[PDB]
């Protein structure tokens, strides 16, 4: 019944690494939960094998309200051990861009999806700014475990700052923890101890290194995941080791948040900028 | 108290005596209330002319008007038509309010709808109210179509009907195909009779305003029959039988006697009867047409001369011996078909009627007040009576209908003590009756009250009602008379000489007093 | 009985609606459950009606004119706005009262500002100006004048708030000005709301200062009865015989005097709970006055009440209600005795406004009738709360009830009795079910107290078992 | 009915004196007393001009009608208890929280906040 949550910037692989993480989770005889908070809908595309699952927002505008809004209209199980909602985000400039989240998990808790059938519940919420339904998750306490993408561009680690800080000043609200930090990688030099060094000053313990693969290409061009197209794919063994270590890892500490100085003397020691 | 075999009504339970010891004791001790001395004081004051010409300079003030807004006349427009609803683009009390005054009225079932919006709306409009109060009535009731009307909050709002009709049609809530016709309907302007009109226009060029390229006047044979706003079934059973017993082919629209007037027999009847779509469609067709009210029938009677290029006689409302005489004249050079025998017969036997009452009927002095036309027919059938009506109001009344009766009353000898007010309310009647008292009222239920405050002056101030009109509360089934034509002067004869009769026998009744003159037959 | 057969056939109702109407009307329809206590997880009440079903909800300006503000006899209400509002309120209402009409009295009488295109395109602040200038002159003997806004006033903006108070100042008059906008609000609930708060803004904080009256340990005001056919003299007078005073009758019959001498009561009695709960709770909180809640529909509720009564004062008023009763008893014991046998065993729904379907199940229930279904137009929880109990296993239970909806269930349960208003008593005429006006007592009454017992139980045996309901149905069909 | 705007951005509390029961609402109050809430709807489903409402005078406090727009927007920011939105049913009292552009001027002194933020932090 753990609840998670992917922080982390734009575009470093949230999505595709979450939606791989739920494929190597549901073979082992697991039931698991996934929603994503980013404001576009492609939090759900590779499972659920549709072109754009309609967000809970959207529908619940058309139908006039959320209250006549139905669960099993939201409520898609592409596979059957996995279901998929999408949280959904306003028209940019109109009221705040979180508020979806904040309507998709009333209404989830409202209907009682969490129900005598979950192992883990797992959300994908955009990490470049926290604030409103973004830093939600860490506010009310819904998400124990937060896990952080990230990879060797300097905006990552700014963000994964971001999310420290965030998490230390709700601490003592709840049970809302750091369980690691998983580090994508792009095709640049000296990246896996660099964020195994972030960890080490964080305070926090490095998960899992991903690479760069030609396989994901081609899932994205199927809408199917790694381990559903190519289960003997190399990198299929990674996600399933990358989720072995998620369920069984034990430590979750509070974050130390770190300095500009600090993040940018640990930059050019590495020399990834000047 | 109360005995088991005589139960009492609250009138005369509390005329008890311990309930009049208990109601003086409050009025004693906890309401305040004026001496007495004074409150007669007052009463007399307002009786006075000096009172009189105080009401008479009211421009903000309008104490127990005669008259109602144009919704509930949309509404009953809207009700004469076949498997039909009337629809009003408005808040639920307004609906409410008219089916409440109907079912007091015509003590039947009346059918309305409303979107019932809110604050919501009020900020916002009510686009999505249309939508889902068309969709609902349709999916509910199952009707043939939809007549819409507006309250007033809708048309302060600026709501338009026909961008709103057509979005809702476009998005799937009603089928494409559906007849909607609309109509704005404000309150703050004329009276109920606009509002029917103003329904009725708007349903005519519903139907008859895309299709009038084949359309050739005439080629039915028939004519059309616009009734107005009417609460007498018996005006619309008179108005087919004459002109069934004529052979004519004829036409009614909107008309409402077979809903308004359902047989009870274990079930009912949401809809019945009425005018069919296909009726109004070949209404173009038809020789010509005829408005029984014209005087609230003016933007219908622009649209069918300008649209249906049909002359529309200029024939008054079918009260009386003249003017029915000259209706029957106009249907028939119309139709050219010859008036027959019965009818002659009916018209000479009112000619025996008003010979046999004359001897009463003349010199009796008379208030009387209502829609327009109504009192126009009124006036007139008074004065080929030997009658003398002496205070004419019509709170609904513009200035060339006050030029219009002016100039009928200057025609008849019996108008020389006549006076016709446009814009006076009830309290206007009262003062009139107070300061020159007629003989009686003529009038709907409001005016009942008028006569309680005579009876406090004294008897030989008292003038008792008559209720003729709309609406009628305190009587049961008037509404199932006939007014126009020749039954209608027939009963209108009989009940005016019916309550002049009763109301001398009361008079003369007092024991060794004045019952010398309680004659057997009068 | 047969539980199962109410909700299915609730189900084979909500069909034909689309999937909004039924999603929103199965919240609004339950079979009674005497054991809840939170009447919110089975009924969901005080709601918006769905658009374009024939509901039955009146307005806010109904609500608070029509209701509330009319009944008061010294005071002129003014219907701020075009002619229809107050025209069809015009004495449709049984509010009884003692006085001289267009003098010292003008409870039955209309008084509107007559608004025209150039009103609505302007403004009527200067006209409401003149207006209460006319009303002076014309009518020297009122106590005040109440200006009851309607649709138009709200949506055009005007200041009705300041023309009142400057008008107030320079004639030394109370001006209530009451904003009872139609739109505003969803029934008569917020109409009830909007007069209960225009009464505590103006009225009671007019006088604070006079203490020149003469208090008693035995001060006692009624609060929410409005004389409806003489109720609430029914009601005064089975008061004054227990040895207490009512100071102030709200509003059958009411005075400004009385609304103003209220607050130097020792006891708050309210009748009609929803209408005005406000003001009770107000008075309480402000004053420290109590207020309790009582029923004087059926001898059986009647004397629980008059003992509930007594119990708040000494001995003496105690022996007076014991004196009272035992006087009263044989009365509506032979009352019973006649016509319990004729009326045994007969089954009735029931449809008012608020409080009423709660208040006279009593009365049903002591002639030997039972309720099989109640509901509300626009009650709120509490008195759904306050009603299960009063009502047996396994009934039905309705709020906001369309049209259609009451017809199907009236033809699928086939009552004997139902009493609702005039908007569905010739809609159910015709289908040869015997039916009672319960707003007006169908232009009889009283109904409170053993006096007003003794007409229910007349006017319900002639409503019943009359031959008319027997020759429907022609003998050769 | 008397208002009084309070804000961060604000330097100082401006008074002005309003028009109850006006068909514009205390959005249009705010637009025309040159006091700047954010809007960015014109359907009253943004949530931007989400506003803190307190009632100086406790006695003259009026009863309105919380439509089901206001309360589902008022859950969508979160500014809604379980508490307030049971006694907004029964009671008809008003929530703490309103919306600038759905709430109407009731004939009473008034003191509004804002964080000049849209509604949801
Ligand atoms: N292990 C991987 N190997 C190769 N490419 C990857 C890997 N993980 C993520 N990516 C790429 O990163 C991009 C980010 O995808 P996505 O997760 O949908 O956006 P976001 O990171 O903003 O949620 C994808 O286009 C994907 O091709
Ligand atoms: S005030 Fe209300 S509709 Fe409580 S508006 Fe209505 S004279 Fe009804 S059920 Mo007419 S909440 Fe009174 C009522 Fe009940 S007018 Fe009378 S009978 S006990
Ligand atoms: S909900 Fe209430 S009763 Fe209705 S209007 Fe509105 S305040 Fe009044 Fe009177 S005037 Fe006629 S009936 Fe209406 S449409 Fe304009
Ligand atoms: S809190 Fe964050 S998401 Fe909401 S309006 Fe402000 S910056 Fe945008
Ligand atoms: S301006 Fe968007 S909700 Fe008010
Ligand atoms: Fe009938
Ligand atoms: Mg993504």
């Amino acid at each position: 019944m753990r609840q998670c949550a992917i922080y982390g910037k734009g575009g470093i692989g949230k999505s595709t690494t979450t939606q791989n993480l739920v494929a190597a989770l549901a073979e082992m005889g697991k039931k698991v939960m996934i929603v994503g908070c980013d404001p576009k809908a492609d939090s759900t595309r590779l499972i659920l094998h549709s072109k754009a699952q309609n967000t809970i927002m959207e529908m619940a505008a058309e139908a006039g309200t959320v209250e006549d809004l139905e669960l099993e209209d939201v409520l898609k199980a592409g596979y059957g051990g996995v279901k998929c909602v999408e949280s959904g985000g306003p028209e940019p400039g109109v009221g705040c861009a979180g508020r979806g989240v904040i309507t998709a998990i009333n209404f989830l808790e409202e209907e009682g999806a969490y129900e005598d059938d979950l192992d883990f519940v797992f959300y994908d919420v955009l990490g470049d700014v926290v604030c409103g339904g973004f830093a939600m998750p860490i506010r009310e306490n819904k998400a124990q475990e937060i896990y952080i993408v990230c990879s060797g561009e300097m905006m990552a680690m700014y963000a994964a700052n971001n999310i420290s800080k965030g998490i230390v000043k709700y601490a003592n609200s709840g049970s809302v923890r750091l369980g690691g930090l998983i580090c994508n990688s792009r095709n640049t030099d000296r990246e896996d101890e660099l964020i195994i060094a972030l960890a080490n000053k964080l305070g926090t313990q490095m998960i899992h290194f991903v690479p760069r693969d030609n396989v994901v290409q081609r899932a994205e061009i199927r809408r199917m995941t790694v381990i559903e197209y190519d289960p003997k794919a190399k990198q299929a063994d990674e996600y399933r080791a990358l989720a072995r270590k998620v369920v069984d890892n034990k430590l979750l500490v509070i974050p130390n948040p770190i300095t500009m100085d600090e993040l940018e003397e640990l930059l050019m020691e590495f020399g990834i900028m000047e | 108290s109360q005995q088991v075999d005589k139960i009492k009504a609250s009138y005369p339970l509390f005329l008890d005596q311990d309930y009049k010891d208990m109601l003086a004791k409050k009025r004693d001790g906890f309401e305040e209330k004026y001496p007495q001395d004074k409150i007669d004081e007052v009463f007399q004051w307002t009786t006075t002319k000096e009172y009189q010409e105080l009401n008479f300079q009211r421009e903000a003030l309008t104490v127990n008007p005669a008259k109602a807004c144009q919704p509930l006349g949309a509404v009953l427009c809207a009700l004469g038509f076949e498997k039909t609803m009337p629809y009003v683009h408005g808040s639920q009390g307004c609906v409410a309010y008219f089916r409440s005054y109907f079912n007091r009225h015509f003590r039947e079932p009346v059918s309305c709808v409303s979107d019932s919006m809110t604050e919501d709306a009020a900020v916002f409009g009510g686009q999505q109210n249309m939508k889902d109060g068309l969709q609902n009535c349709k999916a509910t009731y199952k009707p043939d179509m939809i007549a819409v009307s507006t309250t007033c909050m809708a048309e302060v709002i600026g709501d338009d009907l026909n961008a709103f009709i057509n979005n809702s049609k476009k998005e799937g809530f009603i089928p494409d195909e559906f007849p909607v016709p609309f109509a704005h309907t404000p309150s703050f302007v004329g009276s109920h009779v606009t509002g029917w009109d103003n329904m009725f226009e708007g349903i005519a060029r519903y139907f008859t305003l895309k299709s009038m390229d084949d359309k050739v006047v005439g080629s039915n044979k028939k004519i059309n029959i616009v009734p107005g706003f009417e609460t007498y079934l018996g005006n619309f059973r008179v108005i087919k039988r004459m002109l069934s017993e004529m052979g004519v082919g004829y036409s009614l629209l909107s008309d409402p006697e077979e809903v308004l007037d359902t047989p009870a027999d274990g079930q009912f009847r949401m809809y019945a009867g009425g005018t069919t779509q296909e009726e109004m469609k070949d209404a173009p067709n038809a020789l010509n047409t005829v408005l029984l009210q014209p005087w609230h029938l003016e933007k219908t009677k622009k649209f069918v001369e300008g649209t249906w290029k049909h002359e529309v006689p200029k024939l008054n409302i079918p009260m009386g011996l003249d003017w029915t005489d000259e209706f029957l004249m106009k249907v028939s050079e119309i139709s050219g078909q010859p008036i027959p025998a019965s009818l002659t017969k009916e018209r000479g036997r009112l000619v025996d009627m008003m010979t046999d009452s004359h001897t009463w009927l003349h010199g009796k002095r008379f208030a009387l007040w209502g829609d327009p036309d109504f009192v126009m027919g009124l006036v007139k059938f008074l004065l080929e009576l030997g009658c003398e009506p002496v205070h004419i109001l019509c709170h609904n009344g513009n200035k060339r209908w006050k030029k219009a009766v002016d100039a009928i009353l200057a025609a008849s000898p019996y108008g020389k003590n006549a006076t016709v007010y446009i814009g006076k309310d009830l309290w206007h009647l009262r003062s009139l009756v107070f300061t020159d008292k007629p003989d009686f009222m003529i009038g709907n239920s409001y005016g009942k009250f008028i006569q309680r405050d005579t009876l406090h002056k004294g008897k030989e101030f008292e003038v008792p009602l008559i209720r003729i009109g709309f609406p009628i509360f305190d009587r049961h089934h008037l509404h199932r008379s006939t007014t126009l034509g020749y039954e209608g002067a027939m009963q209108i004869l009989t009940t005016l000489v019916n309550s002049i009769l009763e109301r001398l026998d009361e008079e003369t009744r007092g024991m060794q007093a004045t019952d010398y003159n309680h004659d057997l037959v009068r | 009985m047969s539980r199962e057969e109410v909700e299915s056939l609730i189900q084979e109702v909500l069909e034909v609606y689309p999937e909004k109407a039924r999603k929103d009307r199965n919240k609004h329809l339950a079979v009674n459950d005497p054991a809840v206590t939170q009447s919110k997880k089975c009924i969901i009440s005080n709601k918006k009606s769905q658009p374009g079903l024939m509901t039955i909800r009146g307005c806010a300006y109904a609500g608070s004119k029509g209701v509330v503000w009319g009944p008061i006899k010294d005071m002129i209400h003014i219907s701020h706005g075009p002619v229809g509002c107050g025209q069809y309120s015009r004495a449709g209402r049984r509010n009884y009262y003692i006085g001289t009409t267009g003098v010292n009295a003008f409870v039955t009488m209309n008084f509107t500002s007559d608004f025209q295109e150039k009103d609505i395109v302007f403004g009527g602040d200067k006209k409401l100006a003149k207006l209460i200038d006319e009303v002076e002159t014309l009518f020297p003997l009122n106590k005040g004048i109440s200006v009851q806004s309607e649709c138009p006033i709200g949506l055009i903006g005007d200041d009705i708030e300041s023309v009142s108070k400057v008008k107030g100042a320079e004639l030394s008059k109370t001006i209530v000005p009451v904003r009872c906008e139609g739109f505003r609000g969803v029934s008569q609930s917020l109409g009830h709301h909007i007069a209960n708060d225009a009464v505590r803004d103006w009225v009671l904080g007019k006088r604070d200062e006079d203490t020149t009256f003469a208090s008693t340990p035995y001060d006692v005001a009624i609060i929410g009865d409005y004389n409806i056919g003489g109720d609430a003299w029914s009601s005064r007078i089975l008061l004054e015989e227990m040895g207490l005073r009512c100071v102030a009758q709200w509003s059958g019959d009411g005075s400004i005097s009385e609304i103003e001498l209220t607050p130097k009561v020792k006891l708050n009695l309210v009748h009609c709970y929803r209408s005005m709960n406000y003001i009770s709770r107000h008075m309480e909180e402000k004053y420290g006055i109590p207020w309790m809640e009582y029923n004087f529909f059926g001898p059986t509720k009647t004397i629980e009440s008059l003992r509930a009564i007594a119990a708040k004062f000494d001995e003496s008023i105690q022996k007076k209600c014991e004196e009272v009763i035992a006087k009263y008893k044989p009365e509506w014991e032979a009352v019973v005795a006649k016509y319990r046998p004729r009326l045994e065993g007969k089954r009735v729904m029931l449809y008012i406004g608020g409080l009423r379907p709660r208040h006279v199940i009593g009365a049903y229930e002591d002639l030997g009738m039972e309720v099989v279904g109640t509901g509300y137009e626009f009650a709120h929880n509490d008195d759904y709360d306050r009603t299960m109990k009063e009502m047996g296993d396994s009934t039905l239970l309705y709020d906001d009830v369309t049209g259609y909806e009451f017809e199907e269930f009236v033809k699928r349960i086939k009552p004997d009795l139902i009493g609702s208003g005039i908007k569905e008593k010739f809609i159910f005429q015709k289908m040869g079910i015997p039916f009672r006006e319960m707003h007006s007592w169908d232009y009889s009454g009283p109904y409170h107290g053993f006096d007003g017992f003794a007409i229910f139980a007349r006017d319900m045996d002639m409503t019943l078992n009359n031959p008319c309901w027997k020759k429907l149905q022609a003998p050769w069909e | 009915a008397t208002i009084y705007f309070s804000s961060p951005l604000m330097p100082h509390n401006k008074k002005v004196q309003a028009v109850a029961g006006k068909r514009s609402t205390l959005l249009g109050v705010a637009q025309e007393n040159g006091v700047k809430i954010p809007f960015e709807c014109q359907d009253g489903n943004c949530g931007s001009c989400l506003v803190k409402i307190t009632h100086l005078d406790g006695e003259r406090i009026k009863g309105m009608l919380l439509t089901d727009k206001e309360r589902n927007v008022l859950k969508s920011v979160g500014k809604l208890p379980k508490s307030e939105e049971e006694r907004a049913a029964v009671r008809d009292l008003p929530p703490t929280y309103r919306l600038a552009c759905q709430t109407i001027v009731t004939d009473e002194d008034l003191l509004v906040e804002f964080t000049g933020e849209p509604g949801g932090a």
